[PDB]
């Protein structure tokens, strides 16, 4: 019953959804590269529930030493590209 | 490949010593410290601090990934119950003393009432069941040459 | 018998002249000829034991041990075949001439019946043995170990003949059933006591005890794996034929003779089947082991019930093969790693798919998982112990259990994990070496079928 | 019930169940009766039952056997032989009960004696 | 079961079975269940059986019910606590016909 | 190739998160990822699923087979 | 936050990854490679039930007690294929 | 198949009502065997309240 | 609330010797990471080196099998309650089960000279 | 469709 | 869990630990995303009341006070994420996870099929051995005497070249 792997369009789409459903700064309107706390004003309990909202979406957990240091959804993306080995 | 400098020795009581021990241990002296001196064997291996290895942080990509330990750190002494496959000191929310107090304070309220209930028992309102033939004293061995107590069944 | 030895011995000139591109298989398959033809032993028609002059004999407490020394024989040539490839061809020969010479004294011996011949090459076993180990090993502590080895035997084996002697003297002669239609009964007092001591103390010395397992760990550790098959399969075997022989006459002596002994045995049993759970080395885990099932045999020996001795001829020659099959399996993951330890190598089982099943098959043979002559053996001998006290079922259970527990420990630390990822030379398993386990293997199977063979004398 | 009546109220009258002819069999029947069985040991033993299932009970339930065996595919046709061996031990049941009962007020008669 | 819901819906087949497997080891009267532990309850309190232990007998036999309505609703009718993709396939008969059986 | 939705139809109207928000406001304080995790509570995760709406299923025809067999009984002696 | 040489570290490990994973992919053509229920019925039920009953009704029928079949149930009136003759009821059955 | 997200997906039928069918056949067959075994939960047979018995049988002296 | 155990020892954060702010704990701190990053990269230096056909070889544990092995004897001193715990271990257990034994086999032997103890069915022993 | 590492298995 | 952690940490780091742990915890007590973000939100009003505040002291204290109501209003049994340490599949694959080098040893035989990866692997290896030498000098040169460093790496400061040991991360298998 396993469904089929994640590809980059896909996982981009889906944060863009995310943290365009957010509420408190975003305004609708976020750049690939939409610096959260330079780019954006945002603050580190934002930043670190938006680290959780990703884990709840993909189900694994980010751990510390790298949420701490996530600042771009491109990084994000490429986090996730290589823990999950996408791209053949 | 291996040398006598390089393996242990005796209980240095001199700093002179303490200090070439650590570096050859790949540690730091104020760190140092080896266990105390009755003769059992210890010698001058490191004395560690006594934590299982269900603790040590499980992220980092250790290359001894079952173990959770790199190349060089010192091994402790007993490392054989704390493998991870045994003994874990995982701290837990509960506490010791509590958790053990709760447990027999259970266990033995509930022997108890089973004493109490065995001294006390349940019982429905009648008598035994009866069994026509002196409780088939046949059927129960006996023997086809003993009349016993003639064991005779009434109507109430 | 000669049938059986004089071939032995001349497998020793064929291998000095042979050629090198050949000796090997030459004498391999002739010693595997020798171990078909030991078999002629089992027409045992009636019960009229074997005799074929007054120097040899046979019995089936004896069969056995010889036609699993025949066949252990090529076993350790094979296992030597693949270390000493760059010893001189010279070295290899002489290595192959003290093995022959191994086996063809310890069938001499397990057949002879004067029990000073048994004696004089239960003695002669050493020279063979303490050369391997000192000449061939791979540390240097092998020194101490082959002198350990030698003084403990040479001490047992003085006051022996010191009683062979008295005997020889107040009885007429040595020769076995003749002891049996002509022994009587002592007078049970300090110097019949001695003399029960003077008669016991080597073989259980060889046997090991709690007090003197001490040359065990060292020997099958530095030695390479024919001396530690050997040692771990029949030159502990002898300690026991001995005594089951000459028990015969000691008579009462052996009912109060036996309670110091039986406590060392059995308290020794749980000390080492523990430590076993916490020792590094691994060929020095498979020796207490060893220790622990040993000291079962002999508490089965001194009590002197069937039962109990037909139990300790099944353990005996299950632990033989068992022990030989794990030291296989112990050196063929060392030529790769080179280090004993335990803990270095660890999960395996995706590299080495089919070994484990070599791996586990022998587990299973020593935690006595049925159906094994190894659990008939024990839980024979736990009955005749539980007769002879109804208060050593409790060691026989704890012993189960902490077996049952480092057998799998030890599964579980080289089979059960996760691959290392710097072992680059995990040269995959050879034909010879899977062959050995298989060789030892499938003789297991046969006899677990049919083991009236493998009863002994009261069967 | 009974139970508390004799843990938390009266403490002795209550009666032991393991000791039922501890009072004669008839200090209140002139004559007594006894009672009967009607199936023989031949037959309880051909049939090959058990002791906790051999009772005066019996018959019934031989009867029971043959019915279930017979139109054995057609099982649920023994249905009648169900009631009735229910009805017996029922019956039996009840018998214990009175029994009980008896050595009840038998005990009140001897406490009202003193 | 923290992490699912709304499997009723979502998912009608496993629901429906798990809810009879649920009901016949509460004791439903007639799923199979019923016909062994409703005679060994009535044997229990029928027998001289020490007080104590009938007695957390029949708190576990109401236990039994209690955790497998806990099932029930943290699984089957809460809401679809669980992440936001679906693959969802129970149509194959190597999976639905053994259920059935 | 799987496509997804806008990220604008879903809203907090009439559902629990609504009352939550209320009470938010009273607190003096918000709740911003009520959207996202409002796909559920809505379409067709809706609906107070209920023990009987569960148990009972297939009851109905359950009860008008008990019928059919017992006509066909009664028919049939 | 990320170091530049970090994220330039990262880019590199990354562009790497995703051609030794496109690598480790494979072309077609490699790996290259150079009633029934009646057949079953017989092949694993008849065979070995002819075996079988081989087996039992000529070597172990053959002794002593190798099979023990329990005596039979009897009921009264029950007649039997063996001479047996007819069988008694019980006495009264009232109610 | 097909995969959704955050919606609800199209089922098929056979499924549903395998499901339906299950629970109408056990829903059936309670309602059945309760009809016919309606005493297997309550029993056909009277337990008596004793101080309705009579001294009058079971002898008793008074 | 809490408490500590040789099992459940205090976890990190609620240690009060942790969240120091101290200089030299820091350094101390520092120093280990240096060292650790020291013995890693030494190790991925060879864990990678190309060219390369063995193992690597694990000193620590080579130290640690040698300290449980063989360096016992020639560092032990003996001194009491050492002596004590190693005669008891040696004596006791061993006498404890040898009383036990001796008194049921008297037991035994004592009830069969008087001629009771039920042996039927003891035929095979 | 990929690959999948594994041992020799041919001895 | 590639990159590695400093020795010390700081207040920031060790009040966002915090934060995310509680939130865990409260997610799992309390199951219904509403009530999770409810009670999210009160401690994020919790959280931004201090916030500002800046006094070494009081950081402390509201630290250690906040340990010790977390470790003691904590989730026995929390929520484990699987493909995490404590769940249900940490590890599940390792089993599976063989490394590469393992493929040296295979038999001409096997991998006469699987020709085309078979004729990739050299021309990796060849990647591998032309650019190592050079990966040295990179630290040998930038092993600062000083003698203080940590565990990261530094790139390529070149073109073309390639980083320093990229062997232990690249060819690391898959997860499946
Ligand atoms: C009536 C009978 C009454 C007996 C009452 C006592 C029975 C309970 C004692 C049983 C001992 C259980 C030992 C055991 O299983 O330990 C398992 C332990 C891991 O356990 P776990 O909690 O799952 O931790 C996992 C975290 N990684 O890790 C392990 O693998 C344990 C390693 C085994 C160490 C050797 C133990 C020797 C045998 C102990 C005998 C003592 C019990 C005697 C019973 C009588
Ligand atoms: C001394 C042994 C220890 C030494 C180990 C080294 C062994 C090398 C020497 C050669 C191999 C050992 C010879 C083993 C003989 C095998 C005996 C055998 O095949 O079993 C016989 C069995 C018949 O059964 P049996 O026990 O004889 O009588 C009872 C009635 N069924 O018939 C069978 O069913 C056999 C099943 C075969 C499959």
């Amino acid at each position: 019953s396993d469904a089929p792997p994640l590809t980059l369009d896909g996982i981009k789409d889906r944060v863009l959804y995310v943290l365009k459903l957010y509420d408190k700064i975003d305004p609708e309107k976020l750049s690939v590269n939409s610096h959260f706390m330079k780019d954006l004003g945002l603050d580190s309990l934002d930043q670190v529930e938006i680290i959780m909202a990703m884990e709840d979406e993909f189900g694994f957990e980010i751990p510390d030493i790298d949420a701490e240091k996530l600042m771009c959804p491109q990084e994000i993306v490429d986090y996730i590209a290589d823990k999950k080995d996408v791209y053949e | 490949h291996m040398t006598k400098d390089m393996l242990p020795g005796s209980y240095p009581r001199t700093p002179e010593e303490r200090a070439a021990a650590a570096k050859k241990y790949n540690m730091r002296v104020e760190d140092y410290e080896p266990y105390p001196d009755d003769g059992m064997g210890y010698g001058d291996y490191p004395m560690l601090p006594n934590r299982s290895q269900h603790e040590r942080d499980p992220w980092y990509q250790w290359d001894h990934s079952e173990l959770r330990m790199n190349w060089g750190e010192p091994i402790h002494w007993d490392l054989d119950m704390y493998i991870r496959n045994r003994v874990d000191t995982s701290p837990t929310p509960v506490s010791w003393d509590v958790m053990c107090k709760h447990l027999f304070g259970f266990v033995a309220f509930m022997v108890f009432m089973f004493w109490v209930g065995h001294v006390f028992p349940s019982y429905q309102p009648v008598g035994p069941k009866q069994y026509p033939y002196n409780n088939l004293y046949l059927e129960r061995g006996g023997d086809p040459t003993k009349e016993p107590e003639p064991v005779v069944h009434y109507d109430i | 018998m000669l049938k059986i030895i004089l071939p032995s011995l001349m497998l020793l000139p064929l291998t000095w002249l042979s050629s090198p591109k050949k000796t090997w298989t030459n004498v391999t398959s002739y010693s595997f000829l020798i171990s078909l033809t030991s078999l002629t032993l089992l027409w045992q028609t009636d019960e009229n034991y074997k005799n074929f002059s007054n120097m040899f004999s046979s019995d089936p407490l004896s069969t056995p041990l010889i036609i699993l020394t025949a066949w252990l024989l090529p076993l350790m040539l094979m296992a030597s075949q693949n270390h000493l490839k760059k010893d001189n061809n010279v070295l290899q020969k002489l290595y192959i001439s003290m093995l022959i010479s191994l086996q063809i004294l310890l069938i001499m011996t397990f057949s002879a019946t004067e029990l000073i011949m048994f004696y004089i090459l239960f003695e002669a076993t050493l020279i063979p043995t303490l050369i391997i180990i000192t000449r061939w090993g791979n540390q240097t502590e092998r020194l101490n170990a082959g002198i350990y080895f030698l003084f403990y035997t040479l001490i047992g084996s003085i006051p022996l003949l010191i009683a062979l002697i008295l005997i020889q003297n107040h009885v007429g002669t040595l020769n076995l059933m003749i002891l049996s239609f002509t022994t009587h009964t002592l007078d049970a007092s300090w110097s019949n006591n001695l003399l029960w001591l003077a008669c016991m103390m080597a073989f259980l010395i060889k046997m090991p005890l709690y007090g003197v397992h001490l040359w065990l760990p060292k020997a099958h550790v530095e030695a390479p794996i024919a001396g530690s098959m050997i040692l771990a399969a029949i030159l502990l075997k002898l300690g026991s034929y001995g005594m089951i022989r000459i028990s015969i006459i000691l008579d009462p002596l052996t009912k109060y003779m036996a309670y110091p002994f039986i406590l060392l045995s059995l308290w020794g049993m749980i000390m080492t089947s523990s430590i076993c759970l916490r020792q590094t080395d691994l060929k020095s885990l498979i020796a207490y082991s060893s220790v622990s099932h040993m000291a079962l045999v002999i508490a089965s020996i001194m009590i002197q019930t069937p039962w109990s001795f037909m139990g300790a001829t099944m353990l005996m020659i299950a632990h033989g093969l068992t022990s030989s099959l794990l030291f296989c399996l112990a050196n063929s993951n060392y030529e790769r790693i080179h280090s004993r330890t335990m803990i270095m190598a660890r999960g395996l089982q995706m590299v080495f798919p089919l070994m484990a099943t070599w791996w586990l098959m022998a587990s299973l043979a020593n935690l006595a998982l049925p159906p094994s002559i190894n659990l008939m053996g024990e839980l024979f001998i736990t009955m005749s112990l539980f007769s002879w006290s109804n208060f050593t079922i409790i060691l026989m259970g704890i012993n189960i259990i902490i077996t049952g527990m480092y057998s799998m420990y030890m599964i579980i630390t080289t089979q059960r994990g996760k691959l290392t990822n710097h072992m680059i030379n995990l040269q995959p398993s050879h034909t010879r070496e899977l062959t050995l386990m298989a060789l030892h293997m499938i003789p297991l199977i046969l006899l677990t079928t049919s083991p009236k063979l493998i009863t002994g004398l009261t069967m | 019930a009974h139970l508390t009546r004799r843990y938390l109220w009266d403490a002795s009258v209550e009666p032991d169940p393991e000791k039922i002819p501890s009072f004669p069999p008839d200090l209140g029947f002139p004559e007594r009766k006894e009672r009967v069985m009607v199936a023989t040991q031949q037959e309880m033993m051909d049939a090959q039952l058990t002791l906790q299932q051999r009772d005066y009970c019996a018959h019934y339930l031989i009867r029971l056997l043959k019915c279930k065996r017979d139109s054995f595919p057609n099982f649920l046709a023994c249905k009648h032989e169900q009631h009735d061996w229910d009805y017996c031990e029922h019956l039996d049941y009840v018998k214990r009960m009175k029994e009980f009962e008896r050595e009840r007020r038998l005990l009140q008669r001897k406490k009202r004696r003193a | 079961i923290r992490k699912m819901g709304n499997i009723t819906k979502i998912m009608p087949f496993t629901s429906s079975c798990l809810v009879i497997g649920s009901l016949a080891l509460t004791g439903m009267p007639f799923l199979t269940g019923f016909y062994s532990k409703d005679l060994i309850i009535e044997a229990i309190n029928t027998c001289n059986t020490n007080a104590w232990a009938l007695l957390i007998t029949l708190i576990a036999t109401s236990m039994t019910a209690m955790y497998s309505m806990r099932i029930i609703y943290f699984v089957t009718m809460t809401k679809p606590r669980f992440p936001p993709l679906i693959s969802i396939n129970e149509n194959d008969p190597d999976l639905m016909n053994p259920i059935k059986r | 190739k799987m496509e997804l939705p806008d990220y604008r139809q879903w809203k907090i109207e009439g559902t629990p998160l609504e009352t939550v928000q209320k009470k938010l406001a009273a607190r003096g304080l918000r709740d911003p990822w009520a959207r996202n995790e409002a796909w559920r509570y809505m379409g067709g995760f809706a609906g107070n699923i209920t023990f009987p709406s569960v148990i009972l299923k297939g009851f109905k025809w359950g009860f008008a087979a008990f019928v059919v067999a017992l006509g066909a009984e009664y028919f049939l002696d | 936050g990320y170091t530049p040489d970090e994220k330039l570290r990262l880019q590199q490990l990354r562009e790497l990854r995703r051609r030794w994973l496109k690598d480790q992919e494979l072309s077609p053509r490699e790996p290259v490679l150079p009633y029934r229920s009646s057949l079953f019925a017989v092949s694993h039920v008849l065979i070995p039930m002819w075996f079988v009953h081989y087996y039992v009704k000529y070597h172990m029928a053959t002794k002593p007690y190798t099979i023990v079949s329990s005596k039979p149930r009897i009921f009264p009136g029950d007649t039997i294929l063996e001479t047996g003759e007819v069988i008694p009821p019980m006495r009264d059955f009232p109610d | 198949i097909q995969p959704r997200y955050r919606e609800f997906p199209q089922l098929t039928r056979s499924q549903v009502i395998q499901g339906e069918f299950l629970s109408s056949l056990m829903w059936f067959w309670i309602l059945w065997r309760f009809w016919h075994d309606s005493d297997a939960v309550l029993g056909h047979f009277s337990y008596p309240d004793p101080s309705q018995w009579t001294d009058e049988e079971l002898g008793i002296p008074p | 609330k809490y408490k500590p155990a040789p099992l459940a020892t205090l976890p990190s954060t609620l240690d009060p010797a942790e969240y120091d702010v101290s200089p030299e704990t820091r350094r101390a701190q520092v120093e280990r990471l240096s060292i650790r990053a020291r013995l890693k990269r030494e190790y991925l230096l060879q864990y990678n080196d190309p060219k390369r056909v063995s193992h690597i070889e694990d000193p620590a544990l080579i130290r640690w099998t040698y300290a449980r092995s063989a360096n016992i004897y020639p560092n032990f001193r003996p001194t009491p309650k050492n002596s004590l715990l190693g005669a008891v271990a040696g004596f006791g257990p061993l006498i404890f089960w040898y009383y036990v034994f001796k008194t049921d086999r008297d037991r035994k032997e004592r009830l069969i000279q008087e001629g009771k103890l039920d042996r039927k069915f003891n035929i095979s022993y | 469709r990929l690959f999948v590492v594994k041992p020799s298995l041919y001895y | 869990a590639f990159c590695a952690p400093p020795a010390y940490l700081t207040h920031q780091q060790k009040v966002l630990r915090l934060y995310k742990r509680a939130l865990r915890h409260l997610e799992s007590w309390c199951i219904h995303r509403d009530k999770y973000r409810y009670f999210a939100c009160l401690m994020r009003a919790r959280f931004e009341e201090h916030k500002n505040e800046k006094d070494m002291m009081r950081a402390t204290q509201l630290l250690r006070e906040a340990e010790e109501e977390f470790w003691q209003n904590q989730h026995p049994q929390p929520y484990i994420f699987p493909d995490s340490p404590g769940g249900t599949s940490f590890e599940r694959y390792e089993c599976y996870k063989v490394p590469e080098w393992c493929l040296d040893y295979w038999h001409p035989s096997e991998k006469a099929m699987y020709p085309d990866y078979f004729s990739k692997r050299e021309q990796w290896k060849k990647l591998r051995m032309e650019s190592w030498d050079r990966e040295v000098k990179q630290l040998q040169e930038e092993t600062s005497p000083d003698g203080i460093m940590t565990e990261a790496l530094p790139p390529a400061r070149r073109e073309g070249d390639l980083p320093p040991l990229w062997w232990h991360i690249v060819t690391r298998p898959r997860e499946r």
